[PDB]
């Protein structure tokens, strides 16, 4: 309801290997970048070029 | 690497993960294809 999460909020994309957590996070980031804001991606298991 | 499960017994919680990550990153940087067989956690 309302059409989205709250801004200053925390979101947990819980899953297992092969679920798509990283891609959902990347979609969040792409939303931020397309709306003119800045986003950060802290990868701990993947190179940035690989991402 | 067959099997990467052998090193589980001979190492602590973080040291085994660090060793495996070292090998993974080495093969990645040199561009080698890395086949890893295991007998699976965050691995
Ligand atoms: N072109 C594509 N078409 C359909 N599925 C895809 C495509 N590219 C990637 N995937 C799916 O994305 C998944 C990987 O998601 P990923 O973000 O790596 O999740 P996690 O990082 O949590 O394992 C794979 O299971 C794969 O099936």
């Amino acid at each position: 309801a309302g059409g989205g999460f709250f801004r200053g909020s925390s979101i947990l994309v819980s899953g297992v290997a092969g679920a798509g957590k990283s891609s959902l996070a990347a979609h969040f980031a792409a939303a931020a970048c397309a709306r003119g804001e800045r986003a950060m991606y802290f990868s701990f298991e993947e190179a940035a070029d690989q991402a | 690497l067959d099997p990467i499960s052998a090193f589980t017994e001979s190492g602590d919680r973080l040291e085994v993960q660090s060793m495996l990550l070292r090998i993974v990153d080495f093969l990645k940087n040199r561009g080698i294809t890395g086949i890893f067989t295991h007998l699976d956690a965050g691995l």
